[PDB]
């Protein structure tokens, strides 16, 4: 038909698709899934980081951690708003997240076993998210791209704080240095998996602008020097510079692990959904109360 | 200058301990919007704690916010008993917030006119935040008390549970009196009228009852706490106690 | 001698961490008789932990039970993930106890025939206690599953909640294999038949279902824990971290 | 009258009253109340001590603390058994304890704010209880007296461990010594109040109580002061001194007003102690029901 042609044209000439505009149903749907999962990620990610708020080593670091968690909730809200401009309801997709019908970033299924894990999440995991998000700043759907710009300005700031917390460990006592190395050892590969496996419609529609491999490559190219600045190692024997391509080549990702993780069989999957479910269920009387009070 | 140090420390300790409690709520609220608000209030309070603790360290001529937070034990903490109460359910948490916010607003309104410049300046920042807090906590007091049958009942149980700790809000000792006579501090006894005016009203507007029990629990200010504080400090101080004198 | 140390330490850590959990129940049980039993089981387990930890220190040539309990951090602890699970309600606690008791009985029965005299001797004490534990925990599994509608449902939810952690009971690594080949240790994989024989029966006799989910969670033995262990160690180690190297 | 006469004669010759014997209603109700409150005390006392099980400084001390708590639950059970031989039901008086209609030893309304508090409870508070219980070993009601003998053999052992833990602190680092002194400062007076104020008419005549409160307190102080000195510690009483003329340590004036607030539920931990037992009871209902239902099958 003819709508599915002016649309194709708007994508090519880089014009932002707005909510009122016409779009194919498949495009509407894959966007609901992506924006929705992105929103779920902001919300679930609060848990591994929140696990350390009460235990953070200094009031400075504690305050930074609370600020970051506050921002994640905020960004979750922007993304749910953005999802709803496509016709879905936020409590509906939220329930799908609680059911397992919708997913969230795999990285949040890993436990935070030390204070360094928080620094490393702030530095590595958010480093990976920033790469992914900057890349989505020229996504075809206007409300999503604008959200990505807003989020990136704020999030990169927190990622710098993450790195400074890691620098404090790297320049500290021997025990602090070991704490850092251990956290890196446990989070390096899960961070690489965040970008996804090794797309037809998404690239053509300019929802995604770069391939998973492309984005991962640039994360590694930019991260390895930072690892070196800290006097630390990367747990990858096959990591080497390749002067032919001009990129770092690195070892195989364990895709069996990635597949277990996204299918609910990772380290903290059960605990994360149990926590959100329990929060939701036990919160029902509160939401009902707010409803009833408004009706008066 | 000793009494001034203790007075500043107390205000920091109230804010610090309440901040810890609110931190436990992260990712466990009934709504995302509430999660955000609780994180925000906790963050404000942490900021006031840092300001009060930093000033306390300056006054004492040694230490900082971190040595005061992480190297004192429960018998050296001077927070109100109210702020160390467990989170319980959301009503328990709202009740505690409300009682503290009313008090903070009454206190900081007056404390920004303190003859001590640094205390005045801290209070001037604090009051702005405290007003937002009171709006949030009073808001939910209304929504829960005047909500469903179930919610109003939980809100009443919450107020009853905390009530006895409210006496400490208006308890004055040698430190308070000496400093109020110098126009530096507020005499807590003189905060009762403004506090009761707000809280009695809010409880009534929420279709609830002000408890008839006369509040009788004090001790926090002199380092005499409930059995709650100890386990809180164990969690909070763990890392600093395992690896002391370090930079983070 | 390194693998033997790690093997003894693991057994100590299982008993130590479970002991901590049972300690939280003190004065909070549904009946006085249950309070007594839980305190008794916790005490037994603490005794086994002391024996295993003392032996581990002897083997390593440094430290004691106290340095091993109070100066290692979560990444150095080697208990099964099962024992660090929260107490939840009484069914959650019974489910966990049952799974661990069945395992202990199967393990210690065989481990008292170990070619290492001290390990054999410790196991010989342990087994006597483990049999009492299994009776208590199996007893309550029956009473709760085959009780009311409400209780049976809670008992089933409890079994479902813990089930995934049972895989670690039969996970074997380099340490287990080397030592079993020397007739010193039991190969955990060979414990499955005896364990499943007991547990599958008990669950059926309680009118409950063995979950269909294939258990998948391991890591405790290599120092990779759930987010539960950290907060436990903070509470447990506080005093020793505040005042290190002291006599008590 | 002849029933009353045969009774009063039994009391005077110290022939032990048994469950099946006839007894005055007041006597029965007084014993139910005393044994009942004694049982409640064993149960409530688990809380301040149990507060420190998960935090105890060494595995040795942790084990000793668990043993002691286990024993308290056991002694609670003996005393409820002994109460029931008088016609009351244990769940009935238990509920009265939860309501506030029955009381328990005032000492358990104080918080355990440090490890030293555990040592001090073990030493002082149990020292006071041992004086009180040895004194009840010749109480007129047979099941109660026999219970007192059984309990005393075991309990004194634990009280020695309490003292040994305090000795460890008294011989240790400067911080440990200060911890001890602070615990003593907070528990000394509450310990003295355990014996009660300065009823007694009938109880002494009936030989339920054999010694007065003042007599027992005096005997506690005379025996405790030397142990305080052994630890190199002080007692927070300016007016404390030995009196050669009589042969007893005299002590300062106890504030009986504080004591009155405490036994009337207005002490430091009253609310928290009853809330903990109530919550344990309420949330345990489904468990007790389950055990009932399973027995009926």
């Amino acid at each position: 038909s003819t709508q599915e042609e002016r649309f194709e044209q708007r994508i090519a000439q880089e014009t932002a698709i707005e909510p009122q505009d016409w779009m194919p149903d498949a495009y509407r749907k894959t966007l609901i899934r992506q924006i929705g999962q992105h929103a779920h990620s902001e919300i679930v990610g609060m848990l591994p980081e929140g696990n350390w708020i009460t235990r953070a080593p200094t009031l400075r670091r504690k305050a930074i951690l609370l600020a970051k968690v506050q921002d994640e909730a905020g960004h979750g809200l922007y993304l749910y708003s953005a999802a709803e401009t496509l016709g879905c309801a936020r409590e509906d997709i939220y329930q799908k997240m609680l059911d397992g019908r919708m997913k969230y970033s795999s990285i949040f299924n890993y436990p935070t076993l030390s204070w360094a894990d928080i620094g490393v999440i702030g530095w590595l995991v958010d480093g990976a998210a920033i790469v992914n998000q900057v890349a989505l700043c020229r996504t075809s759907y206007g409300p999503y791209a604008r959200a990505m710009v807003k989020i990136c300005k704020e999030e990169s700031f927190h990622q710098r704080q993450g790195f400074e917390a890691c620098m404090a460990l790297a320049q500290g006592s021997e025990a602090q240095k070991q704490m850092l190395q251990d956290a890196i050892n446990r989070f390096w590969w899960p961070a690489l998996m965040m970008f996804g496996p090794n797309s037809a419609r998404s690239l053509t529609w300019k929802i995604k602008r770069f391939t998973n491999d492309e984005l991962r490559q640039r994360f590694v190219d930019n991260t390895v020097p930072q690892v070196e600045m800290l006097g630390m190692t990367v747990p990858d024997p096959d990591l080497h510079f390749d002067t032919e391509s001009g990129h770092y080549r690195f070892g195989e990702i364990d895709w069996q692990e990635f597949n277990e993780v996204i299918n609910g069989r990772g380290i903290c999957n059960q605990e994360r959904l149990d926590a959100k479910r329990k929060a939701w269920e036990e919160g029902t009387w509160v939401r009902e109360a707010a409803l009833a009070h408004a009706q008066k | 200058s000793n009494q001034l140090t203790a007075y500043t420390l107390r205000l920091g300790d109230n804010c610090l301990v309440l901040s810890q409690r609110l931190g436990e709520w992260c990712g466990h609220a009934p709504e995302l919007e509430i999660d955000l608000a609780l994180a925000n209030i906790g963050l404000d309070l942490l900021g006031q704690a840092r300001n009060f603790l930093s000033y306390a360290a300056e006054l004492a001529g040694e230490g900082d916010e971190d040595t005061l937070a992480f190297t004192r034990d429960e018998r050296q903490f001077s927070n109100l008993l109210l702020v160390e109460q467990p989170n319980g359910n959301f009503a328990d948490t709202i009740a505690r917030q409300y009682f503290i916010d009313a008090w903070h607003v009454a206190l900081f309104t007056r404390l920004m006119e303190s003859r001590d410049p640094q205390l005045a300046a801290i209070s001037a920042k604090a009051i702005k935040e405290a007003r937002y807090h009171l709006r949030f906590s009073r808001g939910w007091l209304e929504r829960l008390g005047n909500g469903t049958d179930v919610s109003g009942q939980k809100m009443q149980q919450a107020i009853n549970k905390l009530w006895r700790f409210t006496a400490e809000l208006f308890d004055a000792d040698e430190i308070d009196i000496a400093l109020s006579e110098e126009g530096i501090a507020v005499d807590p006894r003189t905060l009762r009228a403004a506090w009761e005016a707000e809280v009695f009203a809010g409880i009534n507007e929420a279709t609830l009852n002000v408890p008839q029990e006369q509040a009788y629990r004090t001790g926090g200010k002199k380092g005499l706490h409930t059995e709650h504080l100890g386990p809180m400090l164990a969690e909070m101080q763990y890392l600093q106690r395992v690896l002391p004198g370090q930079q983070w």
